[PDB]
């Protein structure tokens, strides 16, 4: 599972997207790091099998 | 380096440690001679062997960068522990509070009573997130020592002895491994039979 | 502690005939050791 | 399990768990077509 | 205000042809960001070789931009005649957030003469001129493009050496062909090259000159000059505005070669700029004497992410749009300019609403009218369920002194519907509006009135007129002051605090109006009441020429809820998707002609959550609702050959559309079919079987190599 | 107060919203990076397993 | 233009109120009210106003506001009164409208060089500029 | 206690020709006793020397 951040927070609503825009770091940090953990445990199922 | 002298004579064995001093060449041949069971006919008739087992170890010295993890794992360690302690010690400073010059209002502006409610903000926080990245120290620390015994599993195992398991000893009859220390772990060199 | 105990062959720059072992300490941080420290950054 | 949807499961949960419909989170498929992982087993 | 030199003395204009149909020409230079195109600077700070994610003004990347191109006039072999320009003067464009321009990007190449298409020559660089300012309006014979009071003029001059700024009020002349004349057509600035850029004496008012003929320059607060070296060399020009004022931008002084816009300067333009228009200029050259002169083109700014990447010598030379796509997004979330070559989840692709339906007749205010308002402690409660409001209605009856809200806006309380709304309403003098606040810990709030604060509310002050004569004045204002108990033992004091919705406990020995300021009443407690005394004491504040009125409000928000909406086909039924709003929610659903569950008597379903999955209202059946659609989309990257492929997630190879207009974010300005194993890609082919495999690796089992 | 938008119209004043709505994101986005962080210890304890 | 929807039309920071254009200079009198039919370009619909007047005092009174930017870069704005200048080649420092402490050394030769700071990457400074006119690059403490 | 499963299967029951896991040395038998929260080894190792 991966969260889609700058639309979980907030619905889409624009005023909610700029005080997001405040926050772009963090939901950077957000979906680069599950992407990074999807990355490690799919090199786990493909070294797996 | 001391080790490495051990992989001939400790790998023989014939017990975990009272030996010995036996060449590497014929280290080989046993360790080759027991897992990959080819007997003596096979490695007498012929060597060379030696020119693909340095031709095996030629390849192991061109390979680092980038496509050949185990390195991107390397540098995935020294990345990791810079990265959160650069990075996140980046994060936990400069800026984090709600007016947060490194000090609050620092020696320019106001107010010295509410100074200490802006200060204050900033300790809170600033030492909470400090006290995440102890949390985090000692979560990578414990993962740390699972490794590090994991290690020690892999050099009394897969080191010493030769060890007719698989993967841990990686992908193939194993026959050699060798140490060599790494940015913040071991590193293995596992030499293993490939048949094809 | 659980690495070493006993016991070398020592080291010489000959170790296994022939099998070119990069693994040698030149003289302290051997060969591919250094490959491993030079080109992790 | 309530989940999976590969185009059958995002328009049958349209005729009507929500990784397609919050969005939000979304689950990604797993590497491999099950009849492959099956193969591998 | 400063002196801008005489006015003109000319009794006529220069009369202007205007003939849009030579101008309208397709020359494409859209932003491409890859070179730094229409980059500003940051103006907080300056950076060496570091590369950033950095948010500020940009235009967007392909944005082909507004166009403007400007002409040698008529001539004879001997005369210049008529002006010859485009349609610029009335088509006034919004400021926003302000524009860059790209200028002279065609000098040296070969072009048409523009008012002879069939004459070619080189092209030579121009600047554009504009007009901006705060109002605007038409001229006294309807033409549009006319600015009021002070107004922004930018006017190059002396043969393109100069730049002029300056705020002035501009008074239409009345000559013919002027603004305020007969026979207008447009306004138009122009120079005269025979006489005006002879070598080593340009005329550096030739311009200026121009413009007083149409128009008087009238209290100028400032006219600034800034001098430039004659080339033909591309430029990057900027504006802004920030409280401070009206902030230039030029690649000329410190990127020349590069393309980098630097603020030059700040006017004291403090007055909002809300509108440009282009000022048209026409070249008086002789017919054997005529140029083409570089089109020039504007493109609005936004705030937008940018990757950044600074050389060592601290310019920028390459940029990503970070939202032009999620390719890029991922080549950007990230800090950059190479993203590695993976899957990259970009996010949705949201359907847009279509169909509001709405769900509900007029909301009886009447008995607050007729009578006498009675006192704060004494308030009457007026219950909404089920009707129409128009409130800004009963507001304009009144003359409303102040009006705050808690959890709500006035704005907001007007528009929404809401299930339960419950009016309060007394007479309450202006004087005491500090002690009527959600926010207080006076009597009022103690003793007399105290909303809820799990409700948003509003609180309005009021002065009824003269002009409304049924509402009737009471002999003072009165409120209470003290309302306590004495314990059974002669020397425990213990306050009544009133709670939310309810009369105080001491109504019951209060009069309805207090005689004097200052009076108190007891009233000696039943051994089963608790014993002890029940104490109170009233306050009195003079009655006002016009009564003055205290309204509380409380909307649900609810809970129990539903059918009370302001009043003003498509509102109803089959609004088969997105959108609904009923009375008791807002929301965003798919309704479905679904079965059967819920309790019908009451209208909506929950399941187990905040959300209502979903039928009612509908008279009667079931229209069960579902949350929004949204299309899981993703990135593709692999950076070793920059190909980027749209993927999105589990739907549908027959659902969408290319480039599809039903959703909101590409994300989230521009977007860029073949499935269907997984999802639905933007990328050929289908299967090609079968290799090797490897990364990059895509899902359940596309393993999708490139080319 | 999470109506799922802080006062996006209705419920609050447009300045303060973004009162209450940055109350939302703080919140809504940190028990996110909780979640993110479980993700971590779930990936991590699945790939020694 | 619907003829019965009002709309505040609310006072950004550092600009005047739309309203500007049709209340005078000067309130003539408590409680008049300004209107302005608006063109359909404009919205359409009207623009309205209302002054409010307080009767002058004795000694006229004012009202000062003061907004301060800490730089970054320009003009520079300081209070007045070989020190306070180079070569203080450690700490401290204490610049147009930032502080800092740090050591500064004659580097090469990064920057924008118009405004005069660079940072990298974060808040701090790292570091040249100002002096006149060579690069002072800063360090931390 | 997966581990210490493993520890009483190999190096309890069995001897169990493997190195440390049954700690420094050619091992010979180990004993268990319950420790406070845990189990507790004795593992009886030879020491050349």
């Amino acid at each position: 599972v991966t969260v889609d951040c700058k639309q979980y927070v907030c619905n889409g609503f624009q005023k909610c997207e700029q005080l997001l825009r405040e926050y772009g770091q963090f939901c950077s940090k957000i979906n680069q790091a599950l992407h990074g953990a999807n990355l490690r445990q799919d090199d786990s199922v493909r070294n797996l099998f | 380096s001391s080790l490495l002298g051990s992989i001939a004579g400790v790998g023989w064995t014939a017990g975990l440690s009272s030996f010995a001093a036996i060449p590497f060449a014929q280290s080989i041949f046993y360790r080759l001679n027991g897992v990959g069971i080819t007997q003596q006919v096979l490695s007498e008739n012929q060597k060379l062997i030696a020119n693909k087992f340095n031709q095996a170890l030629g390849a192991m010295q061109t390979g680092f960068t980038t496509t050949n993890e185990a390195f991107q794992k390397v540098q995935d360690a020294v990345n990791n522990n810079a990265q959160a302690l650069s990075k996140l010690a980046s994060e936990l400073s400069n800026t984090f509070g709600a007016i947060s010059a490194s000090i609050g209002d620092i020696i320019q502006r106001l107010d010295v009573l509410e100074q200490d409610a802006q200060i204050d903000r900033l300790i809170n926080g600033r030492l909470t997130t400090l006290n995440a990245f102890v949390a985090q120290q000692l979560v990578r620390s414990e993962s740390a020592a699972l490794s590090a015994q994991l290690a020690k599993d892999k050099v009394n195992e897969c080191v010493k002895a030769q060890s007719k398991r698989s993967g841990f000893c990686g992908q193939g009859t194993h026959i050699v491994s060798f140490v060599v220390n790494a940015p913040n772990g071991l590193y293995f060199m596992h030499v293993g039979y490939y048949p094809s | 502690a659980s690495v070493k105990s006993s016991q070398s062959s020592p080291i010489i720059p000959g170790f296994g005939g022939d099998f070119n072992l990069t693994l040698l300490e030149p003289v302290a941080r051997s060969a591919i050791e250094d490959l491993l420290f030079d080109k992790v950054t | 399990i309530a989940d999976p949807g590969y185009m059958q499961g995002y328009d049958d949960c349209m005729q009507q768990i929500c990784a397609q419909y919050v969005a939000g989170y979304k689950v990604l498929p797993p590497l491999m077509d099950v009849n492959m992982e099956a193969a591998y087993t | 205000y400063v002196d801008v030199g005489p006015d003109s003395v000319k009794s006529a204009c220069i009369e202007v042809d205007i003939q849009q149909t030579f101008f309208d020409k397709t020359w494409p230079r859209p932003i491409d960001v890859s070179k730094a195109d229409g980059i500003i600077y940051p103006q907080g700070r300056t950076y060496s070789n570091i590369t950033i994610t950095y948010q500020g003004l940009f235009p967007y990347q392909g944005d082909h931009g507004d166009m403007y191109v400007y002409s040698a006039g008529h001539a004879t072999g001997t005369t210049p005649q008529k002006l010859f320009v485009a349609n610029y003067s009335q088509d006034v464009k919004q400021f926003a957030n302000g524009f860059v321009v790209r200028i002279g990007a065609a000098a040296n190449s070969t072009g048409t003469v523009i008012i002879s298409p069939s004459t070619s020559a080189t092209i030579r660089k121009i600047y554009p001129a504009f007009m901006l300012g705060s109002s605007v309006g038409n001229f006294s014979d309807g033409k549009m493009g006319r600015f009021f009071n002070h107004t922004l003029v930018l006017l190059p001059d002396g043969c393109g050496t100069l730049l002029r700024a300056f705020y002035c009020i501009l008074e239409p002349r009345s000559g013919n062909h002027c603004p305020a004349g007969n026979s207008y057509t447009s306004f138009a600035t122009y120079h005269t090259p025979a006489t005006d850029c002879s070598d080593g004496n340009y005329n550096r008012n030739a311009s200026l000159n121009s413009f007083k003929e149409y128009f008087n320059l009238r209290n100028c607060t400032f006219m600034y000059t800034y001098n430039i070296t004659e080339d033909e060399i591309l430029e990057w020009f900027g504006i802004t505005q920030t409280a401070q004022g009206v902030h230039l931008f030029s690649s000329r002084y410190v990127d020349l070669y590069g393309g980098n816009m630097f603020q030059f300067a700040t006017l004291p333009v403090y007055d909002t700029i809300k509108y440009y228009s282009i000022i048209p200029h026409s070249i008086r050259s002789i017919q054997s004497d005529r140029k083409a002169w570089a089109a020039f083109y504007v493109y609005k700014l936004q705030p937008l992410t940018f990757l950044l990447d600074f050389s060592v010598d601290g310019y920028i030379r390459r940029a990503i749009d970070c939202g032009f796509n999620d390719l890029s997004q991922l080549h950007c979330s990230y800090e950059s300019f190479d993203v590695e070559s993976g899957v990259y989840s970009v996010s949705s692709f949201e359907a847009k609403p279509s169909g509001s339906v709405v769900e509900q007749v007029e909301c009886d205010f009447s008995p607050l009218l007729s009578g006498t308002p009675p006192q704060v402690y004494n308030f009457k409660r007026l219950v909404f369920t089920n009707c129409n409001y128009n409130l800004t209605k009963l507001l304009s009856l009144f003359s409303v002194n102040d009006f705050t809200c808690s959890q709500i806006s006035p704005a907001a309380i007007a528009s929404n519907c809401y299930s339960s709304l419950i009016l309060d309403y007394f007479s309450y003098p202006l004087s005491m509006k500090s002690d009527l606040s959600v926010s207080s810990a006076g009597p009022i709030s103690q003793f007399n009135y105290k909303q809820s604060f799990s409700n948003p509310t509003c609180l309005i002050l009021a002065t009824v007129p003269h002009n409304l004569t049924t509402i009737t004045k009471p002999l003072k204002y009165s409120y209470i002051n003290k309302c306590s108990r004495l314990l059974s033992d002669d020397r425990t004091e213990v306050p009544q605090l009133v709670n939310a919705n309810q009369y105080s406990p001491c109504v019951s020995i209060v009069p309805s109006t207090v005689w004097e300021d200052g009076d108190y009443y007891r009233k000696q407690l039943s051994p089963l009441e608790g014993g002890g005394w029940l104490v109170a004491s009233g306050s009195t504040v003079a009655m006002t020429e016009q009564l003055q009125m205290g309204f509380g409000i409380t909307v649900q928000y609810g809970t129990d809820t539903n059918s009370v909406c302001p009043k003003l086909k498509i509102a109803s039924q089959l609004g088969n998707c997105v959108e609904y709003s009923l009375y008791g929610v807002s929301g965003r659903g798919v309704f479905q002609n679904c079965t059967a569950v819920g309790v019908r008597q009451q209208r909506f379903v929950y399941d187990a959550y905040q959300n209502l999955v979903g039928y009612y209202s509908d008279d009667g059946n079931y229209y069960c609702l579902r949350a929004c659609v949204s299309v899981p989309v993703s990135v593709i990257y692999d950076k070793e050959t920059k190909t980027h492929a749209t993927l999105f997630g589990s739907v549908a190879c027959e659902h969408i559309s290319s480039t599809m207009s039903q959703y909101s974010r590409s994300t989230r300005s521009m977007l860029k079919p073949v499935g269907c194993v997984l999802g639905l890609v933007n990328s050929s082919l289908f299967v090609e079987d079968c290799k090797l495999p490897l990364g990059q690796s895509l899902c359940a089992l596309p393993d999708t190599p490139s080319t």
